[PDB]
């Protein structure tokens, strides 16, 4: 587990044979994570909206570990301002908001 | 600071 | 309630004399809402940070009522994509991650 909201819901998660740090952002359709080199293959993808478009590559089916729970889903990899787990993830890994 | 994202 | 995240986790509020719909958004440090006309005072506070800031009107203490708990958080009033309900209000309600 149960993560309170005093601080930001940072978590690890291991992806692409690499230790990385990622918010619980509840907020996001999409997991978006930067620095990451995954394996196999991609489809640009256009997301934001706000000043423009980001572009970024879409992997479908990715292998990821978060907070000990090792799960499947899409990962959008390019430049984010901080590493961002998505409801599409949160789904995967049984993660419900409780009050 | 705040941090949603549509698509 | 437990809320699953197979989609967008939007929310009856109820503020300032209004009925409003706003997205639990642990990404959010902030609750940021739009249209709506708050009394007493206030102090301009600036948000965001990419591209330029966005000035909005910060009231302290404010009661709402977000998914039949009444509590008290400070509320950001400016123009907003999607009215947010940030992790200021979320520990209020008592709201956590669970997984």
């Amino acid at each position: 587990p149960q993560i309170t909201l005093w601080q930001r819901p940072i978590v690890t998660i291991k992806i692409g044979g690499q230790l990385k740090e990622a918010l619980l952002n509840t907020g996001a359709d999409d997991t978006v994570l930067e620095e990451v080199n995954l394996p196999g293959r991609w489809k640009p993808k256009l997301i934001g909206g706000i000043g423009g478009f980001v572009k970024v590559r879409q992997y479908d089916q990715v292998p990821i570990e978060i907070c000990g729970h090792k799960v499947i889903g899409t990962v959008l990899v390019g430049p984010t301002p901080t590493n961002v787990i998505g409801r599409n993830l949160m789904t995967q890994i049984g993660c419900t908001l409780n009050f | 600071t705040i941090m949603m994202q549509r698509g």
